[PDB]
């Protein structure tokens, strides 16, 4: 019973080549098939909506990756923009061998997809983060395709106003992929946040935005920051920790400052109302730009009882601290805030996102969690204990317990053995010593009576660096020895980047070479056939941030502490011929009152680079169709097909 | 020179270039950030580098951003001394025109600064310039260590008095188009000053389950009369799915299976063509005009997909014209074998109903006619439909007709562009017949009437089409809906037309123009608002 397999990302993008996978199985090995794939829209009489491309592969080479291009000229000739309810397009596979041999109803098989005009990467940058009315604003753009290369398409630059209003728009085509523009802010606009948005002219929803805020200001001479002794405050009954905070005031050129610092306290609720104290106000003299302030438990209890709130009512209240340091003999002053200081009953945070749902019977279930202190870096060396409770329908629920200590990156990998024919699994994760954080979840077993499942295990249990060779092992579960080969695919950014076949042995170790393509997160889906029913499992694998591939280095003539009016010969290094957009920015602007929006770094580049991912969740599913869809892939075997995604995002 | 950001340039890189820059005259820690875009490799951002510039001995100034003219100013140059020895220097502001110095000239002030400390000197200078005046202060040093500094920051003074904002909220409509804004007339206007005016305009912009209708997709089979009961529902379902774009919900290959089946049906009924293309129930049996009109409409509807021959249907239309009588009416030379697929036709009157159906059929046949050639045929069919419309309008004016007849005549006159008076009287009669989403399990006749009425009202949607379309949808949602044949096809067409009417979007443009006769000349502006808000 041969079948044809159609593989394609659930969402296609206009103007970029589309990766489509076609597979053969249960082939008598003595025949060769030939056929073509293309896009067509049913509502416009099935006009060929994309250029034809064929596979014409045989049984000896049953796998073939096809690079199908989707020009926008066909798309606008296709009437795709003329649809009425959702951008829904049909992908089909035409071949006469499907009708004459398999005696199907037609010589064609397809899938339902959703198209979106969003494509490429557009990066925005502003001259300075903080403005005041009456200056000239500079900015520049970068045009980049899906493959992270400069593009020469046409974009439209739009300048938004404070009230969600448009002030200035321009269109320009970039032969150098970089475009510069000037813009003068009106001298009457009220202090508020603005936005610059740019999008490709041919596209519609490919817009990218940056925010620069304008406010009446004068650049300060020194910044003051308040560093609490501990980022969290334990409010468990019986025991209360001491609250102490250090006031540091430094000149913008690094020298210490002297003066007097004035502090007032208060309380912050969820919405943001302020409720200050009386009599807690401390005035101290700075010494070498450092000052330590602490409050005794007794005075804090006196303040709470005077305000009559109650210690037990600090479940989510935020302690408020304000700084009113005055620099003498200058006389000028500025403020600082410590909004991010909560009252919590536990010192640690628990992450349960990476651990997969939809347990698989007969294979060692894996639990993943990330321990991290509140408002801080991930912490190391914290014991974590779990109480696994198997819900066996035919016996008493067994309780299995096991602990492990933090690796160092905050991650935990504690495999737990699960028996067959279970109803569900409930477990409780506790980390902390003392005052542990409790996070409990339950997962139901897949429905019984189906074919044997597939198990994926990762030996190293660590995120590999770029250039390594991660290894995976596969084993079938249940009486399903009928098959002879394993099929596996690698997904990244909603594109089929690698496809291969592996034979069956007692141990089936599959090696994948991670490269710059598989960054920052690549999926991994593998499947086999239990006669006719497809069965599959998937495993999301993260990739370390790594470094660049263009190798930009920027350096100065060391730290000589140069004086004003001097000259510095800057040194810069690149791996390839490139264009560098240097920007020199004063740090005192960061000290100016703002949300301190971080400048452009590798993190945002990776996030937008991965923003095209389709699949959601750690992976793994009950049926083959569900896990295939959850991995952001469209599936159609001729008997079972994937439903269209309900919306662009999960 | 006190900028906030200066190194704003782009250059090429050949793995090595040594650009020498000049430090701006300030005392901060400047951070340089760069981005590289490579055609081969890609985009990388440099690690931030901090280029801390520092002068061991300096003076710092902070001019307030706003200083009202004629009002007292306090100026506080502060001395910073990180040296190791106590300095006794002099501070004096250079005499500049437009400003009254506290000392009124270059008069020096003596102050000693101990090491690692600061010493401010108060100054009281009231501005007297117009817009902006440059000011520089000098801190001249002693013989013991001749160190000095001079800072020159431009001091800008705002205009006289406070600022005022005027708001004129208004609403715009396609009556009351033109409106006039009165000119500025507030008596507190100061004769000299700025006058900035901005315009702020805001756009202020405000089915059936495909599974059931999919079952109607059936292979053609049977004799010359059992074939239509399988092509008409098939064509109707294909049109409904195509025009409501529900093919995506269905399995992808159904549409190709559908076109294969419709091609097979087109071939199957084509083989029963007579010499005159009347398409009788049997080759030996006499032709029926109702069957021929049904064929005409269904093949004309399907002709947009199947590659048929236009001239082979023009002769069918001509033969149909040969069956018109003197008053424009039509009669069947031979009745159908089964009256089940006539449905609403049977009743007190048939000739009015039959003529309405024929008129619907012919108008669907105008589209398939070639634009080149057959001009006499087009003119004669137009004359025929004009005579038929005249007869049907006379019958409608006679009234006392059935609900099915009234609805189908209303639709026929509406689609044929009948004279306005006849359209009005037919519409009035149909509205009078309308019964109260309750309108008209329902039999075949009632859904016939509702579908035809919905087509008329669509060709005539204001609180009415949706309310009866909901009734038609609820009736069709019943399992195995549209039991008969022609009710199926017209109801599917009705839902398709209603659904396209419901979901349709316009440009929603609100272009406005502003023009005035200033003393400096005449100006005009245009503000597109097709798709946001503009100022
Ligand atoms: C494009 O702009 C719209 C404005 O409503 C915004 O919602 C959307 O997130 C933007 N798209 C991006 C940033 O990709
Ligand atoms: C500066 O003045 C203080 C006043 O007590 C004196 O002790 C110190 O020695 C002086 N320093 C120099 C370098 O003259």
């Amino acid at each position: 019973k041969p079948r044809l397999l159609l593989f394609s990302p659930s969402v296609v993008h206009l103007g970029v080549p589309l990766s489509v996978g076609v597979q053969l199985q249960d082939v008598p090995r003595g025949q060769v098939v030939k056929g073509s794939v293309f896009l067509r829209n049913p509502s416009r009489n099935n006009v060929p909506c994309s250029p034809k491309v064929d596979f014409t592969l045989s049984s000896e080479r049953d796998f073939a990756l096809l690079s199908l291009q989707v020009p926008l000229k066909d798309a606008k000739s296709c009437g795709l923009h003329q649809l009425l309810r959702g951008p829904e397009v049909q992908l089909v596979a035409h071949s006469p061998w499907l009708k004459d041999s398999l005696s199907r109803t037609t010589n064609i098989q397809g899938i339902n997809l959703l198209f979106s005009s969003r494509r490429g990467h557009l990066f925005l940058q502003t001259d300075q983060p903080i403005y005041n009315p009456g200056q000239r604003v500079r900015y520049r753009v970068f045009a980049l395709d899906q493959k992270m290369r400069p593009s020469t398409d046409t974009i439209t630059v739009m300048v938004e106003n404070s009230h969600g209003l448009r002030v200035r728009k321009k269109e320009v085509y970039m032969p150098s992929s970089i475009f510069q523009d000037d813009f003068v802010i009106p001298d009457i606009s009220e202090p508020g946040t603005w936005k610059i948005s740019a999008r490709f002219s041919d596209g519609l929803e490919s817009n990218s935005s940056t925010q620069f805020e304008v406010k009446k200001y004068v650049l300060p001479n020194f910044e003051v920051k308040i560093t609490p002794g501990k980022p969290y405050i334990l409010t468990v009954p019986g025991h209360l920790d001491e609250m102490q905070l250090d006031i540091q005031a430094r000149y913008i050129y690094g020298k210490p400052v002297q003066g007097v610092a004035y502090v007032r306290f208060g309380l912050l609720d969820e919405d943001g109302k302020k409720t200050f104290f009386r009599g807690l106000e401390s005035q101290t003299k700075l010494v070498n730009g450092q000052s330590h302030i602490s409050l005794s438990k007794a005075e804090f209890q006196d303040a709470l009882e005077k305000l009559n709130m109650g210690i037990t009512d600090l479940q989510g209240l935020r302690l408020y601290v304000a700084a009113a340091i005055i620099e003498s003999p200058g006389g000028e002053m500025e403020e600082a805030e410590l909004t991010s200081w909560y009252f919590v009953s536990s010192p640690f945070s628990l992450d349960l996102s990476k651990t997969k749902r939809h347990l698989v019977p007969g294979a060692p279930f894996l639990l993943q969690a990330l321990v991290r202190e509140m408002s801080g870096s991930p912490a190391s060396g914290i014991p974590v204990k779990v109480s696994a409770t198997v819900s066996s329908p035919g016996s008493v629920p067994e309780v299995q317990d096991i602990q492990q200590n933090t690796d160092g990156s905050g991650q935990v990998s504690i495999p737990i053995i699960i028996p067959q024919t279970i109803s569900e699994l409930q477990l409780s994760v506790s980390a902390g010593s003392p005052h542990p954080a409790i996070a409990r979840l339950t997962v139901a077993a897949p429905p019984s009576g189906g074919p044997g499942f597939l198990s994926i295990e990762r030996p190293d249990s660590r995120p590999p660096r770029v250039g390594d060779t991660l290894n995976l092992n596969l084993r079938a579960v249940g009486s399903g020895a009928t098959f002879s080969h394993y099929y596996y695919m690698i997904l990244s950014r909603g594109q089929i980047v690698f496809m291969n076949r592996e034979p069956k042995r007692t141990l089936t170790s599959v090696s994948v070479f991670v490269d710059h393509h598989l960054a920052p997160s690549f999926y991994f889906v593998a499947f086999y056939y239990h006669g006719d029913h497809p069965v599959a499992n998937s495993l999301r694998v993260d990739v370390q941030a790594g470094a660049c591939e263009g190798k930009l280095e920027l350096s100065v003539d060391g730290a000589k502490q140069y004086r004003n009016g001097e000259s510095v010969k800057l040194h810069l290094e690149t791996d390839s011929l490139a264009l560098v957009a240097l920007g020199a920015l004063d740090t005192a602007l960061y000290a100016a009152g703002s949300k301190s929006h971080k400048p452009l770094n590798m993190g945002k580049v990776f996030e937008a680079m991965n923003s095209y991912d389709l699949g959601c969740g750690p992976g793994g599913g009950d049926s083959a169709l569900q896990v295939f869809q959850a991995a952001g892939l469209a599936f159609s075997d001729g008997d079972q097909w994937t439903l269209s995604r309900k919306r662009l995002s999960c | 020179f006190f900028p906030e950001n200066w190194l704003w340039r782009v250059e090429t890189v050949d793995r090595f270039q040594i650009l020498t820059l000049w430090l701006p005259d300030s005392l901060t820690t400047w951070e340089i950030h760069g981005l590289s875009l490579s055609k081969t490799k890609g985009l990388c951002v440099a690690t931030p580098v901090q280029l801390r510039v520092f002068r061991e001995f300096h003076l710092h100034l902070r001019l307030p951003m706003s200083v009202r003219r004629f009002e007292q100013l306090e100026l506080r140059p502060v001395l910073y001394n990180y040296l190791d020895k106590n300095l006794t220097v002099s501070v004096h502001v250079s005499p500049v025109e437009g400003l009254c110095l506290a000392g009124g000239g270059g008069l020096a002030q003596q102050v000693l600064v101990p090491a690692g400390s600061a010493r401010p000197v108060a100054f009281s200078v009231v501005p007297t310039a117009a817009a902006a005046v440059s000011l520089k202060v000098v801190a001249r040093g002693s013989f013991e260590f001749p160190v000095g500094d001079a800072v020159s920051k431009v001091l800008q003074i705002e205009k006289e008095g406070a600022i005022h904002r005027e708001e004129l909220v208004y609403e715009l409509n396609p009556r009351g188009r033109t409106l006039e804004i009165p000119g500025n007339s507030d008596p507190n206007m100061i004769p000299d000053g700025d006058f900035n005016s901005y315009v702020r305009v805001t756009a202020s912009d405000p089915a059936l389950s495909p599974g059931g209708v999919a079952s109607l997709l059936r292979l053609p089979r049977g004799c010359g009369e059992q074939t239509m009961i399988y092509l008409a529902p098939t064509l109707a379902a294909s049109r409904y799915l195509d025009k409501t774009e529900q093919w995506s919900t269905l399995p992808p290959e159904t549409k190709d299976h559908a076109v294969d089946l419709i091609q097979k049906g087109y071939m199957r009924i084509q083989q029963f063509r007579k010499a005159d293309g009347s398409y009788a129930a049997w080759l030996s049996r006499d032709s029926s005009t109702w069957l021929t009109a049904f064929v005409l409409k269904v093949l004309s509807l399907a002709q947009e997909q199947v590659g048929g021959s236009p001239e082979k249907l023009q002769e069918t239309s001509n033969w149909l014209l040969s069956q018109q009588q003197a008053d424009g009416s039509f009669q069947d030379p031979c009745p159908v074998l089964d009256r089940s697929m006539q449905g609403g036709l049977v009743g007190n009157d048939e000739t009015v109903a039959l003529t309405a159906f024929v008129t619907i059929a012919l108008h669907h046949g105008l589209a398939v006619f070639q634009d080149e050639g057959a001009e006499p045929l087009k003119q004669r069919v137009e004359a025929s439909i004009s005579k038929a419309n005249s007869f049907l309008g006379e019958k409608a004016s006679a009234g006392l007709l059935g609900a099915h007849a009234a609805a189908i005549t209303a639709y026929a006159l509406s689609l044929t562009k009948a004279p306005v008076d006849l359209l009005g009287v037919a519409h009035n009669n149909l509205m009078a017949m309308a019964q109260e989403n309750l309108y008209w399990q329902a039999p075949a006749l009632w859904i016939e009437t509702t579908a035809y009425a919905l087509l008329h009202l669509l060709l005539h949607k204001a609180e009415m089409a949706d309310q009866a379309s909901a009734w038609l949808t609820r009736q069709g949602s019943f399992q195995g809906g549209f039991r008969s044949t022609q009710d199926t096809v017209i109801a599917l067409d009705a839902l398709s037309a209603y659904w396209i009417a419901s979901h349709t979007t316009e440009e929603r443009g609100l272009n406005v123009t502003l023009s005035s006769t200033g003393r400096n000349g005449f100006k005009s502006h245009a503000l597109q608002l097709n798709n946001l808000e503009e100022e």
